[PDB]
C-alpha cells in the first residue's frame, strides 16, 4: 500500500510492453491478440488495495502527481514526457476515471496552489494527454481546475486595473495575490468554520476584492479559505530585522501585538474571532518558535492565558515560514 | 517595539451565485450535468456540462446551449437573445 503508484504503473507497462512486442513479432500485430491484450489489462487495472475502496484510479493519481511535482528533477522534461506517455496507455484501462480525476484534482489542486508542479506546461501537456486518451470528461475538472490556475494571472491583473480604474488610486498598502476555484471542479470543500475577524491591515484588500470577484463567476461558492492564506510578517521590534512567513491566523495573532507587547487569549480571540482550536494551535505554532511568551507557568494555552512578545527572539535566518498545519 | 504593513497577503475568495431553476433546452436542473451528458458519464463529452449563464440573466448545461445554438439563438426560458456572460458548477 505505501508505493503502490509507482510499483504498479511499472509493473502494468512491463507486461503490456512485453506483450505488443510478442503480439508484434509472433501474431503479425492482429488486432483481436492486442484487444485480448487491452481486455486483460482493463482486468487487471481495476485492483484495489487491501480493505480499500478501487485504489487504481487513486494510484494512478499519486504516480502521475509524483512525476508531475518538482521533485522529477534529475529527469529531464522529455523523460517525464516518455513516462507520462506510458502512463497514458495505463490510463486507458481505468474504469472508475471520474475517482481518478477527484483524486488526481485533490494532488493537482495542492500541486496549483501550493506550486509544488515541475511545469505549468507540463500539467497542461498531462491534462491534454489525458483528455486524448479519456476524452473530456475525464478532464473536464481538472482542465476546469488548471482553468482557474491560469485565469488567474488575468484576474490578478483584472484587479490590478479596477483598482487603478476607480477615480481614486487606491493603494491597498500590501501585496495581494489570490486564486479562485471552481467548487464542483476542485476538491477544496473547506468551509471557513471560523468566522475570522481579518486583520485591519488585509480588510481593505479583501473587501475591494470581494466586490471586483463578484462580477464575473457563478456555481458553487468559494469563501475566505483563511486557514490556506499565507503572508508576511516583519519584526521590527528586535536587534535584528526578521521575516516570518506566516498563516494569515498567525499573522492576525501577530498583528495584535502592534497594539500592545502583552496580549490576553481572550483579546486575541476577541480580535481575530478565531475558534479556540485553532486559535489555540496558532499561539502554540508561535511559541513553539518563541515568536511569543506564556506569562503562565504553563508554556502552553488555555482561555486566561496572556502572551507576551519576544522581545529576545533570535532565530538563525533572518527570513523563516512558520508552517501551521492550516495549509 | 515594531511590526508594521510592508508587504502582506492572505486571501478572501467570493460573494455568491447559484443558479435555481431548470435548463429549458432538456427540463433538467441547470448545476447538475446536462441529461445527455448525465446518463453517459463515461462518454467524452459528459462531465463538461455544467452551468453556463447568457446576457438573458438565465442559465443552461453548457452542451445543451452549445448543442441548441443551432437552432435560433434565444433561451428558452424567457427568449431573449443569447451570449455567453458567466460560468460555474
Amino acid at each position: 500500500q505505501e508505493n503502490m503508484p509507482t510499483l504498479f504503473v511499472e509493473s502494468v507497462l512491463e507486461v503490456h510492453g512485453k506483450f505488443v512486442q510478442l503480439i508484434n513479432t509472433v501474431l503479425n500485430g492482429d488486432q483481436h491478440f492486442m484487444s485480448a491484450l487491452d481486455k486483460a489489462l482493463t482486468s487487471v487495472v481495476n485492483y484495489r488495495e487491501p480493505k480499500s475502496v478501487c485504489k487504481a484510479p487513486e494510484l494512478l493519481a499519486k504516480y502521475c502527481d509524483n512525476l508531475l511535482k518538482k521533485s522529477a528533477k534529475g529527469m529531464t522534461e522529455n523523460e517525464v514526457e516518455d513516462r507520462l506517455t506510458s502512463f497514458i496507455t495505463v490510463f486507458k484501462y481505468i474504469d472508475d476515471k471520474d475517482v481518478f480525476q477527484k483524486f488526481y484534482a485533490r494532488m493537482l489542486a495542492k500541486r496549483l496552489i501550493h506550486g509544488l508542479s515541475m511545469s505549468m506546461d507540463s500539467e497542461e501537456a498531462m491534462i491534454n494527454k489525458l483528455k486524448q486518451a479519456c476524452g473530456y470528461e475525464f478532464t473536464s475538472k481538472l482542465h476546469r481546475m488548471y482553468t482557474d490556475m491560469s485565469v488567474s494571472a488575468d484576474l490578478n491583473n483584472k484587479f490590478n486595473n479596477f483598482i487603478k480604474n476607480q477615480d481614486t488610486v487606491i493603494d491597498l498598502g500590501i501585496s495581494f495575490q489570490i486564486y479562485v476555484l471552481q467548487a464542483g471542479a476542485w476538491p477544496l470543500t473547506q468551509a471557513p468554520s471560523s468566522t475570522f475577524a481579518i486583520p485591519q491591515e488585509l480588510e481593505k484588500s479583501v473587501q475591494m476584492f470581494e466586490l471586483f470577484y463578484s462580477q464575473h463567476f457563478s456555481g458553487r461558492k468559494l469563501t475566505w479559505l483563511h486557514y490556506l492564506c499565507t503572508g508576511e510578517v516583519k519584526m521590527n521590534y528586535l536587534g535584528k530585522p526578521y521575516v516570518a512567513m506566516v498563516t494569515t491566523y498567525q499573522m492576525a495573532v501577530l498583528l495584535a501585538f502592534n497594539n500592545s507587547e502583552t496580549v490576553s487569549y481572550k483579546e486575541l480571540q476577541d480580535s481575530t474571532q478565531m475558534n479556540e482550536k485553532e486559535l489555540t494551535k496558532t499561539i502554540k505554532s508561535l511559541l513553539d518558535v518563541k515568536m511569543i511568551n506564556h506569562d503562565s507557568e504553563k508554556e502552553d494555552i488555555d482561555a486566561e492565558s496572556s502572551f507576551s512578545l519576544n522581545m529576545n527572539f533570535s532565530s538563525k535566518r533572518t527570513k523563516f515560514k512558520i508552517t501551521t498545519s492550516m495549509q | 517595539k515594531r511590526f508594521e504593513v510592508k508587504k502582506w497577503n492572505a486571501v478572501a475568495l467570493w460573494a455568491w451565485d447559484i443558479v435555481v431553476d431548470n435548463c429549458a433546452i432538456c427540463r433538467n436542473h441547470i448545476m447538475d450535468l446536462c441529461i445527455e451528458c448525465q446518463a453517459n458519464q463515461a462518454s467524452a463529452t459528459s462531465e463538461e456540462c455544467t452551468v453556463a449563464w447568457g446576457v438573458c440573466n438565465h442559465a443552461f448545461h453548457f452542451h445543451c446551449i452549445s448543442r441548441w445554438l443551432k437552432t435560433r439563438q434565444v433561451c428558452p426560458l424567457d427568449n431573449r437573445e443569447w451570449e455567453f456572460q458567466k460560468y460555474g458548477h
